[PDB]
């Protein structure tokens, strides 16, 4: 009597632990420095208690290899899931920036790469734009699920592995551009159409055009144009989301 | 009842967990992530030192959990200062309150994940939740609150930013960063608009609604 | 594995301690009676013996699996036990000593290691 | 069943143990027949070893507690 | 809270942006393209005489709708901040 | 009635625990330091006089403006309590006294009224019924909004030359270069010609 | 109307008033006053050394969680 | 307080084995005064009551000419009995107030 | 039953595990944070 | 087999190296410079963040090393566990891939001046490069080649730059900046031709 | 009057931990860290000289300049106390005296009085009696501000370079052409050429 | 005379603390790193390779330049202490004698003279014979002056590209082209052909010498 | 005119004093000067120890609390 | 060389703990010849260099990190 | 000129040798020698004790001090 038995209560809540708080610490919103790391440790411990008693157990000891192999396997599963979910933010800054930069917002990185003086402010609207209705769509409560159903597909044992599926999250890489192109098209063209009414002006009389005229017509331009064009984030809100989810659905197994 | 050791023992054990309460269990953590939010807006990372935001969040949560203490020293302590409840029986008595305030601030949809993922039985009436479903449940809801009340406040402190930089940018001033000058305004906006009794009664009131 | 491995000797040497240390209790309790012959473990060979193949037990009334040894006999008596109180006593002390010395040897590992790994 | 019932339960035999060594020492003082001071005094032994214990595992746990939640993330 | 009430958010919130920055801009565009129609009928041509008329017309323009500016965002800041504990979810 | 010698100590040494609170929270310490972070951000360097410099100032400001305070506590407290003529929570009461004098001469009606609002007082009555717990957050609150004003107009002498040094190139044609680099040192002998060290400080202790 | 300034308050005087009634008997007995039993005197003495220890053993842990709850960064 | 609830017990117990024992020195002592009737307390019933004094008279063994009831072997026999349950008195005492001490130091 | 020596070696074997397992996240984590809060 | 206690400090202490092995001796140096520079042809430093970049360059590299992690797997963490072989002959063992990849991305050049840097005279085999001399040259190769993909990925964003300026200039336009028009073509040209896809794939090619 | 060697023991540790607080505000070291920093800055160069090592170079110039203070305090101050002839007391009281003139070599009248004024202290006569209390700041304030004359007056030749670099690229017709990419060489070039490090490194002593 | 072990391992661990002190002050790796940190800007690309990889590059070169003092330092001092016939003071003396002419070789003249004035040090008869108060900061001074001249002169061919290219952009009337974007593919194809990174570190480790 | 060095240097004036004094006690009890009791020795010497700690503990608390208020981030 | 020290250095102190280690076990057993203090004082010296290997190590590595964090 | 090292040297002698004087008189003890008592012996390796720690704080206290220092950001 008198047992508590610890290796096995230890052996039980750690790994379902390293792979929960991995995903806490990489997962958007979940991740964001704001929130306080005991906050996000007594989630990740709060969640743990709730799930691992259904789990089975594992046996393999701490001080084993085997150990180090099932922690980098919890640490993998875990960025990639919060990274693959921070892709479409990073689409949604990619589009807000280039709407920024197209407005001539930051004209001075074209001169001078990187240089210091840089202000995305448009990416940085889009983007808190974008976490609100990530929060909206309750998103994070999606991602907790997964991050627990990607036991049955992948118990916390060692399993072996595959490749060309690695690619796929760097091929994701892809869509943070391709999505981006198309937020922007839908506003992009028409200042690009003003650009070239700017240029039939300069066709006339040399000089005396262009930043002097065009800058404040075409910065109060995007501003309406944009300002019109928020509404339509929202159906490509959930075209992101839904493309990332499924992405990783297909993926991680 | 517990032996006066035991009782002691667990008392003295039970002292340890006062941060986990406060952080996990209580109204701190939507008021310090709203702060750290705000002073990411301004522009100031070391303005109100980290110390002063504590304590005002400190201050801020004594007079929000007032009522819940209340009743937890009406219905908890009294009876077992009193020598009339037991010490196994004061901390199930006393878990209540702080229970129904959890759960009226929590959301609906967290609680049903957090059911579906401990698979347990349907929960017909809030009266069958158990404390390990509302604890996680009230925990993101609460930082789900923050950052929404957050992210609603970065707005106005780059809307001004935006504007500053557009003014800056029709003159042809292309070389002039836009922060430096968009700070002293953002900080006069702060200053104008009561920038903190009208954060600290949204505050309060959006835990008293 | 390792860790356990490590520490597996003197572990095993404390716990078997610990249980001639109750055979020899049990032989000074019985100091009295009549016809008990006094028992004793050769704790060197029972050592290796549970070293080498794990611990076992008769049941589980449970009792080790140690061979209880018979002690030679100092001096004859007519009640017919054969428990000596200076050996009995003797023993007890010196069982004792290497009981304390095992727990030194364990605490000073473990520290050891905790010192290795706090940081 | 779970962690925290093997900690109950803990709790509760180790103050019941502390509470019949207690109340024979009363009974003992009472002067009621029967029982030893022999009884007496070895249980209150045993009795003062598991408080030992119960404090020793209570050191223990809060040790373990304090070192999880200084685990940066 | 509904994804409706968000984006409402942002059109009124950068449209209450543009309405700060329209006057400003406006003012800055309508002397320029002023002094460049000036320059092109007088045949003369300096990139650097257009940009001083600019600053004076701009730096006006703070003295004359300034005070509307300042009472505008302040309403604009105020009504958020009082509305906030009513778009929590 | 008095406490006992041990719970005097006690109480005493646990006390020390609080004295940063105290200090940050309860006096001075605050706003001065608020300035001093937002004058380093306008004077166009960010960490020009080191962190430790500052706040050694700042200390010698808030021990400097707060000595008034101080021997007005020593008088009533200190002394008294020091010579065991009054009890120790007596000697406290009474030294509350000054400081929250102090407090209330800096402190924003609005944000008092709306501590209490939170704090479910109802007949407040004299300006000396305000507790403790109600006088602080709203004694942090005005700090904070002082300082806030304070800095916003530190700021705009350095605006100035930024925008006039900008115009001016620009203006000139020489629109390629960064107006900041110029401006840096002109904001330094700007600071320097007037004293700002000097002139800073003395509106800071003035602000009382 | 809870106050937790006012309950330590209390705590503190009951400490300091068992104190002060287990030195108020030793110095009755001491003087040699009638009806003071030296038993009595020393177990007097020792519950008001645990009621200390009680008291410092709530400190440590009040300080400690404060002290964390401080060091935090918002 | 909760804390003399739980010393009530040994504390009485503790006080009236030391009554009981100065009754039985005194009863030692006046052994040779002439019409001297030797007393006790019945321990039990004076702890119920205590914990919830009065003299009994002892009965006489033997009769002596000059009425002195007090006998030395009886009396001599419940004062070294006092004096062993006095020490277990203060022996589990001793252990609970360490038992107290020990679940508080750390 | 299981005595004093055996529960104290397990209890203390655990809590060397415990702390070698989070020593170890602990290195992993910071060295993931320094890997990403990278310049690029 | 030395003591285990001291085994528990070599491996935490070789922990703390992780970022120190990822970068010199994995390829993870050439992925983030590319990665940086095709940020810098696109003319938006800010486009993708560069957490973005920085995970995206550690997949790649877990990938790219996932035959090397095998062959580790097979020579070390098998072998450990059948106690075939272990703690010495096993590390370096396992470390025996990552010499043979280096080995395959170093330059000749690179090494060689490593060594006369070293006083070296005897190395004659080309597998017995010791690391101190193979480390730096294959960070070194790693630059080179990472400058050189760079360039070859700006010569078409640098193309289509000069040709929109070409336009604009011969259709009288001589006020226009050429970034604002050419930008929105860049991205289009980038997308339209797949260029991330194929981009890892050369990547992946490029070993 | 002596103090028993356990509290003499006390204090000389507890001195020995607000050793960076003397080096900050009683030592030449601020002065020089900031001209350091101001310098790198004016460079163009926010990284060049990394952190380390020009906190070592200013460490190393204080204790140079400090030099005959330091010896000044063991000659009157310490060797007495360490041959036992004197108590620490007044061991300390005579080792302030040439650490209290060299801060008021150093000082301005003006930010003396202004502290004199505020801390309400009474007419003092000459400066044999000035409490370091007073001193300590007025030091502080008078070495920022030198410090930021130094570096606004160290600004003015890469000025120089980045204005007439800007126009000779600006009269060529380069409209695009950024002048910092190639002022930064020149900027270099000029420091080097004038042996810049020791002729700053010997200004500052001098100013000493 | 020798040390007690607690004062040597006292002295030791305390001697430890400060090896990025010594590393930056008498080693190479001052005029490594602050070189690569030039490096860097005349590329074009402030990101550049990645800080890390630049500062253990620099610690490798610096490993090497080293070589040969610190090999006389093990076989002069280290290897006696090794063997015992030696002491801790002792080696300490012996020891920096290779390192200290090291860093005299390296040092200007009139650095080293304006120390000795600043330090009002007596006549100094030798080299041999200067102490290391004066030889640390004049060591430290020649150093960061000659990393200056040689990332000075690194600045040249990126600037003769920068100006190549920016005079073709103008001869054709293309004004509005910001040359910098054009030129910096040029300025990485300068580095890739002529063995940029290699030639660099074989200059600089020729120049130690 | 209240100056905190000024109150520290008395206070650890005062622990001086009696230090000394305890020290002086013992001396001349030593040297057998009559009409000094070991009990009152002893007695000093335990509150000299008790000053000092006092005064050991109070320099902790104050120079912990100098170093958080010394660190924070302006 | 460097990494070859080290090596050396971490081998001495693991001789040291095995030595310790086997000695402590042989007079577990019984075996004569092996006495209590030399037991307990190599116990000791070899958790004395255990402690300065920990020590070592520490320094080593905060040197690591403070030159790794410097901005090029 | 005064010199910092020399002094850091001069203190680790004078502890040095203390450590040195103390051990060499414990091992003439140990040996039989008549003219050395065990008090003197014990009194010694204390004083010894006592100095190594002061030598163990001030360098403590000097290690954070130069740690702070070089900790700036100029």
């Amino acid at each position: 009597v008198t047992s508590e038995q610890w290796l096995y209560w230890l052996h039980l809540y750690f790994w379902p632990l390293l792979r929960v708080l991995a995903l806490i610490s990489t997962a958007p919103i979940l991740s964001e420095r704001a929130i306080p790391k005991r906050v996000k440790l007594g989630l990740g411990i709060m969640i743990t208690l709730v799930i691992a008693p259904s789990l089975p157990a594992n046996d393999t000891p701490l001080f084993s290899i085997a150990a180090l192999w099932l922690a980098m396997q919890q640490i993998l599963i875990g960025i990639a899931l919060g990274f693959t979910m921070q892709f479409a933010f990073a689409a949604v800054r990619t589009a807000g920036e280039f709407i920024g930069l197209q407005m001539g917002l930051s004209f001075a990185t074209f001169v001078d790469p990187g240089s210091h003086l840089n202000m995305p402010v448009l990416a940085r609207i889009m983007d808190m734009l974008a976490m609100l209705l990530f929060l909206t769509f309750n998103g994070h409560l999606w991602l907790i699920s997964l991050l627990v159903d990607t036991f049955h597909t992948l118990p916390i044992g060692s399993n072996p592995v595959n490749s060309n599926a690695f690619m796929a999250l760097a091929r994701a890489g892809g869509l943070i551009f391709l999505n981006g192109l198309m937020l922007a098209l839908p506003v992009i063209t028409l200042l690009l159409t003003l650009n070239l009414a700017l240029g039939l002006l300069n066709r006339m009389a040399p000089q005396l055009s262009i930043f002097v005229i065009g800058f404040p017509l075409t910065l109060t331009v995007g501003i309406m144009l944009m300002a019109a064009l928020m509404p339509l984030i929202a159906p490509f809100c959930e075209h992101l989301f839904s493309e990332i989810f499924n992405l990783l659905a297909d993926i991680v197994s | 009842s517990w032996s006066l050791s035991v009782q002691t023992l667990v008392f003295i054990t039970s002292l340890t967990f006062l941060p986990a309460i406060l952080l996990m269990m209580t109204s701190f953590t939507r008021i310090i992530i709203v702060f750290g939010l705000l002073r990411n807006a301004l522009g100031t990372p070391s303005a109100p030192p980290n110390q002063v935001l504590l304590g005002l969040a400190l201050f801020l949560t004594f007079f929000i959990m007032s009522p819940v203490i209340d009743k937890i020293y009406v219905d908890a302590y009294q009876p077992f200062s009193e020598q009339k409840i037991s010490m196994q029986e004061a901390l199930d008595k006393g878990a209540q309150p702080l229970r129904a305030f959890m759960l009226r601030q929590t959301r609906e949809a967290d609680l049903a994940l957090f059911a579906r993922l401990a698979n347990s039985g349907p929960l017909q009436g809030p009266e069958a939740v158990p404390m390990r479903i509302l604890l996680p449940a009230y925990v993101t809801s609460e930082l789900k609150t923050a950052f929404q009340i957050g992210f609603t406040i970065f707005i106005p402190f780059l809307i001004i930013d935006l504007v500053i930089a557009s003014v800056l940018m029709a003159l042809g001033m292309m070389m002039v960063p836009p922060a430096t000058i968009a700070l002293p305004f953002k900080l006069m906006l702060f200053v104008l608009v009561d920038g903190w009794q009208l954060l600290m009664g949204s505050l309060a009131q959006s835990f008293y609604s | 594995d390792r860790l356990d491995a490590a520490l597996r000797f003197q572990q095993e040497a404390l716990n078997l301690r610990a249980q001639r240390q109750e055979i020899l209790a049990a032989n000074i309790a019985n100091a009295d009676t009549p016809g008990y012959q006094a028992r004793d473990i050769d704790f060197a060979s029972e050592l290796k013996k549970v070293m080498v193949r794990g611990r076992e037990e008769t049941g589980g009334v449970s009792s080790p699996a140690v061979d209880l040894l018979y002690r030679v006999p100092d001096q004859p008596s007519l009640d017919g036990n054969t428990v000596d109180m200076d050996r009995e006593r003797t023993q007890f002390a010196d069982n004792s000593l290497k009981y304390q010395m095992g727990l030194t040897v364990l605490g000073s590992q473990l520290k050891g290691m905790m010192n290795v790994l706090q940081g | 069943v779970s962690f925290a019932g093997q900690l109950h339960a803990a709790l509760d035999r180790i103050s019941d143990r502390q509470a019949a060594a207690r109340v024979q020492a009363e009974k003992f003082t009472l002067g009621e027949p029967g029982i030893a001071l022999n009884d007496v005094m070895a249980d209150m032994q045993k009795a003062s070893v598991s408080m030992q214990m119960g404090i020793q595992v209570r050191n223990k746990l809060v040790a373990a507690y304090q070192e999880v939640m200084s685990m940066q993330v | 809270m509904t994804p409706e009430s968000v984006m409402m958010m942002g059109t009124e919130a950068m449209k209450v942006a543009l309405a700060l920055a329209a006057p400003l801009l406006l003012v800055a565009l309508i002397t320029g393209l002023i002094i460049s129609i000036l320059q092109a009928a007088t045949q003369i041509n300096e990139m650097t005489l257009s940009f001083i008329p600019k600053i004076v017309a701009v730096f006006i323009a703070i003295i004359v709708a300034g005070p509307w500016m300042l009472n505008l965002l302040l309403d604009y800041v105020r009504t958020l901040f009082s509305n906030l504990p009513y778009i929590i979810g």
